RNA sequence: AUGGAGAGUUUGAUCCUGGCUCAGGAUGAACGCUGGCGGCGUGCCUAAUACAUGCAAGUCGAGCGAACGGACGAGAAGCUUGCUUCUCUGAUGUUAGCGGCGGACGGGUGAGUAACACGUGGAUAACCUACCUAUAAGACUGGGAUAACUUCGGGAAACCGGAGCUAAUACCGGAUAAUAUUUUGAACCGCAUGGUUCAAAAGUGAAAGACGGUCUUGCUGUCACUUAUAGAUGGAUCCGCGCUGCAUUAGCUAGUUGGUAAGGUAACGGCUUACCAAGGCAACGAUGCAUAGCCGACCUGAGAGGGUGAUCGGCCACACUGGAACUGAGACACGGUCCAGACUCCUACGGGAGGCAGCAGUAGGGAAUCUUCCGCAAUGGGCGAAAGCCUGACGGAGCAACGCCGCGUGAGUGAUGAAGGUCUUCGGAUCGUAAAACUCUGUUAUUAGGGAAGAACAUAUGUGUAAGUAACUGUGCACAUCUUGACGGUACCUAAUCAGAAAGCCACGGCUAACUACGUGCCAGCAGCCGCGGUAAUACGUAGGUGGCAAGCGUUAUCCGGAAUUAUUGGGCGUAAAGCGCGCGUAGGCGGUUUUUUAAGUCUGAUGUGAAAGCCCACGGCUCAACCGUGGAGGGUCAUUGGAAACU
């Protein structure tokens, strides 16, 4: 259900993952909180964050949750820990 | 070309053009199966599908592969009298083994398909892919020297139009896509597709 | 809008109509000689056959009576001189379990599934939300029990039997700080039904452990605990369409036809009841029969646009059948009770249950499903700080012309004859400067290892920063200790390697282009429109070449080219595919209109604006490929805004 989904994709070893955190009751293939971007976060380049950065107000304030790697890359983006600064604001 | 080489087989090849031929002491008609006889490419049970060999193996690929190349002809869907023909006739079987490119065009695909060709770039081991601009179809810089590699200063340079070369290991250019300037005209833009279309 | 012969398309033949093997493609594909390699994509159709189960769903003493052992101190040595045989700590660990958990989903199937079952679009006055985010209370609590712990016999057995008994983050005896609670006057909306206005009386606990450096609590941070709010989230009720199709299925139905009062759904009802009309339903083929998980999916007719589920994706239903109840917030539960049922096994008879739709293979089969396959490596998520497992999710290992792909088959020069013979009242041309031997040479080809990238991601280290709690800190982590394959001492490379280590078809039949011949005399039999064959077979059988293309060769089921030979677009009906003994008739279809108003439709304005193998380009990798994906165009495609001729 609910952690940052590093979602399987592609042809034979083309794991073009997608930024997602699946629903609290849906599977990896099912419906979701919301699909936020089209990139493989395990890309050989980097985490390579391209998301709906403006959506940090909705899913973080309701439901969403990272897991141990992208909470870092989100707040060097100014999202995840920075939403704690927003909550303090 | 025609599944033949004019050093030994200029006969079933309507055009092979590698050597002296065999009209001198031999009869130049054919050894088999690709002379001018009743092969069905016409009013469709006629007498030109031996020249379907002049159509098919001219650009190398065999049928169901040349069939791939003709839908590639239909891909450039501009003027299908010319925009189909230009890229249907835009490959290289003239960089390949025997006569002048360095000495690499004729007995075609023996040696230049090294697998270590080391083009300008990473690697493109197969000239079936129409070469790109800047991506020079070179040979292995570490095993470079051959009678087919650095002989372009003496035998013949200049593969077709907008597709040039160098001398140091024979680095291609392919600066622009090849038009019909130095590209062939043996594949009819009208009849050869009327075998397919109408 | 870009498509399009029919080898032919009847009679004696000239001609019309007609439908038509076939030859081309793809198909879950599959059937009849394995090749240079590799690569793709994929996956019990028959076998939704029984299923054996393994294993199939597991996470937390970081909750505690902690029991157990047992860390550590560990009297006395128990003396072939080294114990916790002792004090209390008794930590951490199954903890004895009591408890927080999920478990329908990662997993499976389409059995069933007539109607939102889903596709697919609406209105909702039809709202609730263990796990969850945020604003408001602290971390007051009964511990009876309760396995802790003890006690009582039986039967191989199944599994029970009597007697008592501690903790918890269990929960609960008694008061509490968050739209809490629904009344007095307080509004109108979608009449019904909402709108909170009022004043909150009414919410009321607790989960404190492990506890950081210390203030051992600040907020007990953690990750577990009580109270309004919304919301993620999902589901949620009311309308149209496919919500079924079908009379050699027609007349359908009876608190019926679904408001009022009682009851109840977060919502709302004949859902049952005191009343309502026989009404209501109708060849809108209701009734009933058949059927059903639904969409894309593909192929494709010129465009029109469509048939398309195997897979493959999405969206329903079921998980030994069934039936009652329990339940987890929701369960009838892929791996929950009682069960009938059914069989299975056991039986030592006293009775007990089992329980393949996870995923492999087991009997089986098939043309088809691999392999009772690999491991969690990575990613994934449920519970869990930390950490863990499920992995049969995931990814991979094999499988393969099901369908291919690049390389595949590299050099012709000197005697035309250095040598080569289907068909002779042979001429030297001759499958042939081919050929021996190699002009040109060292790729694939095998190759032998330096080997190497990929191999980075994820923490792993306090130096210390941020949250920093009264402050350094446990986690994120600048350090940076350098990890990482379900794959690679192989790739890249030396070139090692040499003219090396890699090509068949019907026929040699008019159309089948593959040559004429012989045993061949309508015989054998090749045999596709049609044949041939009868002492002159080209053809049966055979042949050196030999033909159309090559990993090549011909077929098998599906659609369409073929052939709009399937018709608004793109059929006619005398004969031909078809025009009624007949006429007479209601609804109707259409019957002649002449004027005039609306903007409802008659290439929406312009944009947020668009499903894949499928609306334009850019891409990267693809030995080319095999095949994969990516961004813009997001469209120029719906919604949203428009009002107005010369029809209505």
């Amino acid at each position: 259900a609910v952690k940052i989904r590093l979602t399987r994709l592609g042809s034979k070893r083309n794991p073009f993952y997608r930024i997602v955190v699946a629903d609290a009751r849906s599977p990896r293939d099912g419906r979701i909180i919301e699909q936020i971007g089209t990139y493989n976060p395990t890309s050989a380049n980097a985490p390579e964050i391209k998301v709906d950065e403006a959506l940090a107000l909705k899913w973080l304030n309701d439901g969403a949750k990272p897991t141990d790697t992208v909470h870092n890359i989100l707040s060097k983006e100014g999202i995840m820990k920075k939403f704690d600064e927003q909550k303090k604001a | 070309r025609f599944r033949g080489s004019n050093w030994k087989k200029s006969r079933r090849l309507g055009i092979s053009l590698s050597g002296t031929g065999k009209e001198l002491e031999k009869r130049p008609y054919a050894p088999g199966q690709h002379g001018p006889n009743q092969r069905k490419k016409l009013s469709e049970y006629g007498l030109q599908l031996r020249e379907k060999q002049k159509l098919r193996y001219l650009y190398g690929m065999t049928e169901r592969q040349f069939r791939n190349t003709f839908d590639i002809a239909g891909k450039k869907f501009g003027v299908h009298g010319e925009n189909f023909m230009i890229l249907l006739a835009s490959r290289l079987d003239a960089v390949v083994y025997s006569l002048g490119l360095a000495r690499t065009r004729r007995q075609a695909r023996q040696l230049v398909n090294h697998g270590h060709i080391l083009v300008d770039g990473k690697r493109v081991d197969i000239p079936s892919y129409s070469v790109k601009p800047g991506q020079t179809i070179s040979v292995r810089e570490k095993s470079q020297k051959l009678n087919i590699i650095v002989e372009s200063v003496e035998i013949n340079n200049f593969v077709p139009e907008y597709l040039n070369f160098d001398a140091d290991s024979l680095t291609g250019t392919f600066v622009r896509l090849p038009e019909r300037s130095e590209l062939p005209a043996e594949i009819n833009e009208q009849l050869i597709v009327e075998y397919y279309s109408r």
